[PDB]
């Protein structure tokens, strides 16, 4: 239960937010840092 | 490379963390060797259009 | 020199000798030992021999186990248990002087 | 002991009760509230816990036949069975995870022929992880298994 | 039959003072209790070889062995490289009940302890009880009657 | 939000798992006879097989032995539970039974009882005062009382601070008059042996028991060595053949003494345990005691031991290494992405993965244990894997 | 000067009882001959450190010697490795018999 | 041995620490060969022969 | 490492000395070790600069 | 008993023999304690001299 909760919560937020946010940074860095 | 730096984590608890990093890193190493040996060979002659 | 040499042997040699990486340690001195300086003339006057002093000192300075009062196995229905303290090591110079 | 005057003999029987008994009566052991004894076993440093438990059980099983009538062995307190079941509880998840992953893999890939490729590589890696573990000397344990479930 | 005070001042210190020169020693805790059983436990630095660590500590115990009281030497002064938590407690019980509590202790103490104490992976074997030891219960009233002394 | 949750999460070593066996400790006040302990231990045995009949399979009550120190006034009771599957729900887990048991044992007036779950490893803070100057046991004991009594002044930062050594108990001191012994013609060795043999078992010889060697002990019968007045019965033979009683050449007086002297690093000491504040982490409690130990009688130092000593070595290596991991992954990422800028797009995603772990970790009080660190160090990988699986194609 | 039983029941049993905790102890066999000789042979698992095996077994004996009789202590008890075989046995003889 | 070279007899407790008890002759009485003629030994009859 | 450990150990017992007692290190080789390494590493740094 | 059975299976066992020596006659000397103390001779002397 200790390990599962640590990653179960992490994974859920790692996909319902990463897909929305990962694109944001890519354009931002390539537009602001390139 | 995310897990390897903790492998050197010292102290009495060092062994605890140290084992986890090596097995995860070792798992990746075997996962990329097989994924470059079995998976390419398997995907041919196994996967069909 | 005797006083200071005692303290280092008394309370620092042990601690230092157990520090990691430290092997044998040689102490330039010696810890207190309750020296019994004897006079041959005094023994002659009182008609004593040194083998008598060692026998006497070895007896009145003895620490002996004395069991446990009401110790196990007890008689059914006991409500007390305590150690019994017999003769003990002497702990001062004047104390040894009281030896007869 | 002595032959006092008048020729009377005094034997130890007449000055002291004699009866076999324990060296020290300090420790009394009771099992389920009835008389019993036992051995407390401390694991030697560096020795595998389960291996020691298996060896001890075999040794005791090597002595059961010769016990006197009515004498029975009992294990009132044993930490080792927890370790055995605990590790064999993670393996259930590891095998369960592969099945669950394969089931999810089938739903998306929508092709059983293609869905079978992932489920061959994963067992190879997980089994292989044990071989490399032996090389490093690590002992299969709770965290090392968790080092493969994740 | 030793008061807690003497064991501190005639057994613990004598062994403790000579306990120097050991390698990879973190701390050395010890205690003496009313029953008269000193227990000096040394914890070495992590990673050292317990196989030789037990050799170094005992080799320095020899310099202190003769100085201990004659009674303690006669007893089983022992050094064990074992942990301080029981791995598993093996209990012996008599279903019929024809054997008193002390009787069961002897059988486990007389046959089991020797075999188990040698099994590989066992450091220490604490026994809850005591092996048969012929007790000569004296009667001071009877001893005085015949003009005898213990 | 990740930073706020991260700090608020308490720090702990490893959860206390339901191993299916807990050790119940039973102790009695000073000078409690073995009979009394057997009386109480029956209550513990009786309680477990009546109130916890559904949970406990067997109980192994050992009287006269304990971790705090062997003796008559101490007791232990090994307890093992039924199969984990045979204990459905959380109300029947190890932590639950002990809380019920310890609360249920508040009615054992004479005895102190508390069942504590076996720790993670085989073997809270273990703080120990050391009399490094030579004050003496009595002087140190009051010093221990002062610090522990003063520890009650900071309940918000310390909790359950207690001693671990048996307290002083009455001792029946007997002194032998040296002059009287010589006049009565009784050798001192004779006095010591009879006193030390009758009232305490004296190993003598060995004998053969059904093919085995076993010790033969000589010790006074039970009934004749039970009360202080019994000393008047043990006549000791003089050199001239006369018999003299103990009362004729000796005196006795009750006095206080310690039944379990403890030592540390070659110096006298006793051990005090306890928890570190309500809810806070163990690290905080350590510093406060140093301040408390700062104002103590001269010659009274301190040193850590047990698990607390481990925390003094490699105390805060976790934050240092993560900096290396973040640095190393940055360098490695830039190597594959051919830029010093793109690797950010897969690093600024790390909080999105960590927040889920922290949010769920605090959602169930995971208390940042070891199992969490691997959880944190793997979810970060999953987030990196997800990001690397997205930006890679975009490039 | 001892018979068979007085050696087994006073030396062998005392030594065997206190031989515990040895590392990788495979099986312990001992015979108590007449003429007051006892040979307690301990065999370990293959591949173990012979040097470590011999020191541990002797060390446990060193903590059991006080229980042995006075004569045995004076006569001393040795700890010799056995499996090793002789490279050669140099024999010394007298060709005339003048000296025995 | 006790008179000239000293003889360790037993221990004693000082400041809570064990220390040796030594019996030895005073300095001025064991420093010359002449001093050997001052030491007396108690015979069975207690005549203290030198 | 030992020398620092010894120095740390002495600092532990320094506050509890009797009045007038002081610690002095008349003879120690560690200062030479520190300077020697510091001198050598300086030379190594100078080697790169040259 | 066990060896006697092995002698009845020649086809399966051969030369089954004991390794240790068999029983040998011994000379028993009984030192009667009653007479030993009556004669006023220490028991340890009897054992020591013998």
């Amino acid at each position: 239960n200790a390990v599962g909760t640590g990653v179960m919560g992490g994974m859920v937020t790692a996909t319902v937010l990463a897909i929305f946010f990962v694109p944001v940074f890519f354009v931002v860095v390539r537009r602001r840092f390139s | 490379a995310v897990f390897v730096p903790m492998a050197f984590f010292g102290g009495s608890t060092g062994a605890i963390y140290r084992q986890f990093s090596i097995t995860i890193v070792s798992a990746m190493a075997l996962s990329v060797l097989v994924a470059l040996i079995l998976t390419p060979a398997l995907c041919a002659t196994m996967l069909k259009p | 020199q005797e006083d200071i040499s005692d303290y280092v042997a008394a309370n620092m040699k042990d601690a230092i000798s157990r520090t990691s990486g430290v092997g044998d340690v040689q102490l330039f001195g010696s810890q207190y030992a309750m020296r019994i300086w004897m006079n041959p003339n005094e023994l002659n006057k009182f008609q004593l021999t040194p083998v008598d002093v060692i026998t006497a000192i070895k007896a009145q300075n003895a620490q002996v186990a004395a069991g446990q009062l009401g110790g196990t196995p007890p008689v059914k229905g006991q409500q007390l248990n305590a150690s019994i303290i017999a003769q003990t090591r002497l702990t001062s110079t004047e104390e040894f002087g009281k030896i007869l | 002991l002595k032959v006092n005057q008048d020729g009377s003999r005094v034997l130890l029987r007449d000055v002291a009760k004699i009866e076999l008994g324990g060296e020290n009566y300090d420790i009394i052991a009771e099992f389920n509230g009835q008389p019993a004894s036992g051995l407390g076993i401390k694991l030697a440093t560096g020795a595998n816990a389960l291996d020691t438990a298996a060896a001890i059980r075999a040794e005791l099983a090597k002595m059961e036949p010769f016990f006197p009538s009515g004498l029975k062995i009992v294990y009132p307190y044993d930490t080792t069975p927890f370790v055995k079941i605990s590790i064999h509880e993670v393996v259930k998840t590891l095998v369960e995870a592969i099945i669950l992953v394969f089931l999810v893999m089938y739903l998306f890939l929508q092709n059983f022929r293609a869905t079978l490729i992932p489920t061959i590589a994963v067992p190879v890696v997980l089994l292989g992880t044990f071989a490399v573990l032996a090389a490093f000397g690590f002992s299969i344990n709770t965290l090392t298994m968790f080092g493969m479930v994740l | 039959g030793a008061d807690a005070k003497t064991v501190q001042d005639t057994v613990t210190q004598v062994i403790e003072q000579n306990m120097n020169g050991i390698d990879n020693l973190m701390y050395m805790s010890s205690n003496s209790d009313s029953t008269g059983t000193v227990q000096i436990t040394l914890t070495f630095e992590s990673g050292t070889d317990a196989d030789i660590a037990q050799v170094q500590v005992q080799n320095k115990l020899q310099l202190a062995m003769p100085l201990l009281p004659q009674e303690v030497q006669q007893q089983g002064v022992s050094v064990e490289k074992s942990s301080s938590s029981f791995l598993m407690v093996v209990g012996v019980i008599n279903t019929d009940g024809t054997m008193t509590q002390e009787d069961i202790s002897d059988y486990v103490a007389a046959n089991m302890k020797d075999a188990i104490s040698r099994t590989s992976g066992v450091g220490d074997v604490q026994l809850f009880g005591s092996q048969y030891a012929m007790r000569i219960w004296m009667n001071p009233n009877e001893l005085n009657k015949f003009q005898l002394t213990p | 939000g990740m930073a706020y949750l991260f700090v608020r999460l308490p720090s702990s070593f490893l959860p206390d798992e339901d191993q299916g066996v807990f050790m119940t400790m039973v102790q009695l006040p000073a000078g409690a006879t073995q009979e009394r302990t057997q009386k109480v231990l029956n209550e513990v045995t009786h309680y477990y097989l009546t109130k916890e009949k559904n949970n406990v399979e067997s109980v192994f009550a050992v009287n006269g032995f304990g971790f705090a120190g062997r003796g008559q006034n101490t007791g232990i009771a090994f307890v093992s539970l039924k199969d984990w599957a045979d204990r459905p729900g959380e109300e029947n887990k190890v932590e639950a039974i002990t809380m019920r048991a310890t609360r249920a044992f508040s009615q054992i007036k004479d005895a102190m009882v508390f069942a504590f779950n076996l720790p993670a490893i085989v073997e809270g803070f273990d703080f120990e005062l050391i009399d490094q100057a030579g004050l003496g046991h009595e002087k140190l004991t009051q010093a221990r009382n002062q610090l522990l009594a003063e520890a009650a002044k900071h309940p918000d930062m310390l909790t359950s601070v207690r001693p671990n050594g048996l307290e002083d108990t009455p001792q029946f001191k007997i002194d032998i008059d040296q002059e009287k012994a010589q006049a009565l013609g009784v050798s001192i060795n004779d006095i010591n042996t009879t006193l030390g043999a009758a009232w305490g078992g004296s190993y003598v010889n060995d004998f053969i028991d059904r093919g085995r060697v076993k010790k033969v002990y000589v010790m006074s019968e039970a009934k004749y060595r039970m009360l202080p007045d019994d000393i008047g019965d043990w006549y000791v033979r003089a050199a001239d053949g006369q018999m003299v009683p103990f009362s004729a050449f000796s005196s006795s007086r009750w006095e206080y003494g310690s039944p379990r002297l403890e030592r540390y690093n070659g110096l006298p000491s006793m051990e005090i345990l306890g928890q570190a504040a309500p809810g806070k982490s163990t690290g905080e409690a350590m510093e406060l005691m140093e301040q408390l130990a700062s104002k103590l009688p001269t010659g009274v130092g301190y040193d850590w031991t047990g698990m607390s000593y481990q925390e003094r070595l490699s105390g805060n290596q976790a934050p240092s290494l993560y900096a290396i991991s973040l640095i190393v992954v940055f360098l490695c990422l830039a190597a594959l992405y051919e830029s010093w800028s793109i690797p950010f797009s897969v690093m600024l995603v790390v909080p999105l993965g960590v927040i889920g772990a922290l949010l769920a970790a605090t959602f169930r009080g995971l208390t940042n244990d070891v199992y969490f660190q691997v959880g944190l160090l793997t979810t970060i990988g999953l987030s990196a894997k997800n990001a690397i699986l997205i930006v890679e194609f975009a490039k």
